[PDB]
């Protein structure tokens, strides 16, 4: 029962530069460590394999180094197809158990979000639920917070949010958390309120609407 | 009146000859892994290996482990008598770094790795009588590298061949060239075989690359002697019974810990 | 060319036993062994278990032991994982991959066998689901544009496709023809074992009295359809 400890969990940087991830684990496991590349939606390739090797159709701006605790994984120069998540494996002894994975993202917007809100529809409503969409449109870094306020009362349990990909083409990040209720209890207040803090905002943005 | 439940904890070294393992098993000490030097030609009534145990010579591996492991187990004895094979044409003690004995590239001490000699390798053929009245064991060995070309730097055959017979049994290994995860810097694996030259049989040796040749034999007989895992210490007491979790008095009629025992030890 | 290929990934209730099938050509089989990966979704990469090339040496995950029982079948070259009494968390997109080990490629420790390496080949992995639920078509409502969403000069509407089984869902804009500017979220499963999702678009203000807005929702396990107008509030 081997851990495996990988940091940083994400890093941004530009194309050209030199990105190094490692990876630490509990024990003395020697070189009996691997490197995997997992585009997004697609399945593990494996990269660097004995800690020092690399597996034949890779280029050489990949490497590896590294040996009984410490592991590092090198690219010279990063290019824009290595935008992916690369995890370590060991096989010292059983059970194999993999590392947490590093996220590969880009730097340089740093821009605000711009903060929609939705009232649920009126057709919603006759189904017998209420579903209030807030809205966070390219923004970056994708640190975010969102909190929602019924009647000047923060809320927790009872929404969702889910975060797209960086987009190709301003590496932004978008944002919506989704604020689930039934009419009964979405009638029984009027102001509904969807506050978003983020780095590139000066103060806490706030849309809201009424009934 | 209730069966024995109890043992000291330890593994008392009287009456029985106690010879441990620590870091080496029975097999590794049989080959001469360089930290094994201490094992040479010493008996054992029970040979107790333990789990920190630990290779650290060139990376084996052994087709029939535990036959292997249990002939020279019953034997009870390392002893090692060293003959001298006509290795006419080729060069012999061949070192690695991945077995470093007094910080030089060494090898099993009880094998001889035979490889090129300028260039050339002739088909290798020796015998051995065996004019004894005891069997021998030859432990011997077929070398896989990881290229073609580490196989003609070695050899200079694009294909070996090893044959060991004799007058009843004959065996006959390939070896498989291909590349291997690295293991103490080698991309390359070892196979470890052995062959039982009863007395009168002849022992011979057709050999076209790839051979781990042996440097002798070792007494075996089918002897009282074993061997057991076990991490129980030794300890300073006597014990007529010995079981995986330490010395029991054999005074009670049957005991209930642990299939495994040696001695005259009442029932599990 | 070395490839895996595995099956039998679907949807299947909760406590029901489950065979998972993954066959390879184009290397010799009985050569290696094989391996099995599950990936929680979102979440990283979890080991499961090992086959050794002879069937005779396997192991099972902590997470995983006594539930599942992984087997071999050589000749055919396939590669079996039964699954046993499935709970929730065994939603993942299950991998199969290779050894990397040579029946040779054995090195001994002190009694470890070590047999166990990397991978070196994957397969494309198989969706595996396990819940209660039952197919059904989503309910598809506009999030309608007004003031509350207006940031300058463009304004932001979308629909809220909510309440549907299984994954996945398509949502187009216009018949596809409004590409620039949507952003279709990646569904969140709520506590009633539905999936959920929201897909919005930002078009100038100056077009919303004018220009008609309709996404286009499809869901192929249910069958449906669904054509819905988002106009100004
Ligand atoms: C089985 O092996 C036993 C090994 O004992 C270990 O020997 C090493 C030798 O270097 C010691 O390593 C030390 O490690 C320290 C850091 O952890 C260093 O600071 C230091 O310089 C040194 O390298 C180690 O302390 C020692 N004890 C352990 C690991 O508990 C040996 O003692 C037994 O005799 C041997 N048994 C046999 C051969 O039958
Ligand atoms: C090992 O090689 C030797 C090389 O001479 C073989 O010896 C002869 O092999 C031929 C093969 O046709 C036989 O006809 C002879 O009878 C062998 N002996 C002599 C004295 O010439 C030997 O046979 C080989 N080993 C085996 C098991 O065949
Ligand atoms: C090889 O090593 C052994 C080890 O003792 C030694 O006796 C022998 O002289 C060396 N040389 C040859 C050719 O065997």
């Amino acid at each position: 029962d081997i851990q495996m400890t990988q940091s940083p969990s994400s890093l941004s940087t530009s194309v050209g530069d030199r990105v190094t991830i490692t990876c630490q684990a509990s024990q003395d496991i020697s070189n009996f460590l691997n490197w995997y590349q997992q585009k997004p939606g697609k399945a593990p390739e494996l990269l660097i394999y004995d800690a020092s090797y690399l597996q034949g159709g890779v280029p050489s701006r990949f490497s590896g180094s590294g040996s009984g605790t410490d592991f590092s994984f090198t690219i010279s120069s990063l290019q824009p197809e290595d935008i992916a998540t690369y995890y370590c494996q060991q096989y010292n002894s059983l059970p194999i158990t993999f590392g947490q994975g590093t996220r590969l993202e880009i730097k340089r917007t740093v821009a605000a979000p711009s903060v929609f809100i939705f009232p649920p529809s009126d057709e919603q409503l006759k189904s017998g639920t209420a579903s209030v969409v807030c809205l966070l449109n390219n923004f970056y870094p994708r640190e975010a917070k969102v909190q929602w306020k019924v009647d000047n009362a923060l809320q927790s349990g009872n929404s969702q949010e889910s975060v797209t990909e960086q987009d190709s083409k301003d590496s932004t990040y978008s944002l919506s958390s989704t604020l689930t209720l039934s009419k009964a209890d979405y009638e029984k207040h009027k102001v509904y309120a969807c506050e978003v803090t983020h780095q590139g905002l000066s103060s806490p943005v706030t849309k809201s609407f009424n009934r | 009146e209730l069966v024995q439940s109890s043992s000291t904890g330890r593994i008392c070294d009287s009456p029985h000859q106690i010879l441990d393992g620590e870091n080496c098993t029975l097999i590794d000490a049989l080959l001469g892994d360089p930290h094994c030097d201490g094992f040479q030609n010493k008996e054992w009534d029970l040979f107790v290996e333990r789990s920190k145990a630990y290779s650290n010579c060139y990376p084996y591996d052994v087709p029939d482990y535990a036959s292997l492991r249990s002939l020279v187990a019953s034997s009870g004895t390392l002893e090692f008598n060293n003959e001298s094979f006509n290795w006419t044409g080729v060069a012999q003690n061949g070192t690695s770094s991945a077995c470093k004995r007094r910080s030089i590239k060494s090898f099993f001490s009880r094998l001889n790795w035979l490889h090129q000699l300028e260039n050339r390798y002739p088909a290798l053929n020796v015998t051995m009588p065996n004019n004894d009245k005891f069997d021998k064991l030859y432990i011997w060995g077929v070398h896989h590298p990881s290229t073609d070309s580490v196989q003609t730097s070695v050899y200079v055959q694009a294909s070996g061949r090893v044959t060991v017979s004799t007058k009843r049994s004959q065996q006959t290994v390939i070896p498989n060239i291909g590349s291997r995860p690295w293991v103490r810097g080698v991309s390359s694996r070892i196979s470890i075989y052995w062959t039982i030259v009863k007395p009168g049989d002849i022992l011979l040796i057709n050999s076209t690359g790839n051979l781990i040749a042996p440097r002798g034999y070792f007494k075996i007989r089918s002897g009282k002697s074993s061997i057991m895992r076990s991490d129980a210490p030794i300890g300073k007491c006597n014990s007529e019974c010995i079981t995986p979790n330490g010395s029991i008095p054999n005074d009670k009629p049957f005991q209930n810990v642990n299939r495994i025992t040696y001695g005259a030890c009442p029932r599990y | 060319q070395v490839q895996l290929v595995e099956s039998g990934g679907g949807v299947v209730q909760p406590g029901r036993s489950v065979r998972l099938t993954c066959a390879g050509s184009g290397f010799s089989f009985s050569n290696f062994g094989m391996n099995w990966v599950r990936q929680a979704p979102g979440k990283g990469l979890e080991w499961l278990a090992i086959i050794s090339y002879d069937g005779s040496k396997k192991w099972y995950a902590d997470s995983v032991k006594g539930r599942f029982t992984i087997s071999r079948d050589d000749a055919k070259n396939t590669l079996f994982l039964q699954m046993n009494s499935l709970t929730a968390e065994d939603t993942a997109v299950y991998y199969c991959s290779k050894d990397r080990g040579d029946v040779w490629s054995g090195y001994y420790r002190g009694g470890d066998y070590h047999y166990y390496f990397g991978m070196d080949v994957w397969g494309q992995g198989t969706t595996v689901t396990v819940s209660g639920a039952s197919t059904k078509g989503p309910s598809v409502f506009p999030l309608a544009p007004s003031s509350k969403s207006t940031s300058g000069g463009t304004a932001a509407l979308g629909c809220l496709v909510k309440d549907y089984f299984p994954e996945p869902v398509t949502v187009s804009w216009n018949s596809g023809a409004l590409t620039s500017g949507v952003h279709t979220f990646p569904a969140v499963l709520q506590s009633s074992g539905l999936y959920s999702l929201s897909s919005v678009v930002t078009v100038p203000s100056s077009s919303l009295g004018t220009q008609t807005y309709i996404c286009n929702v499809n869901h192929k396990p249910s069958n449906t359809k669904v054509d819905k107008r988002v106009e100004p509030k």
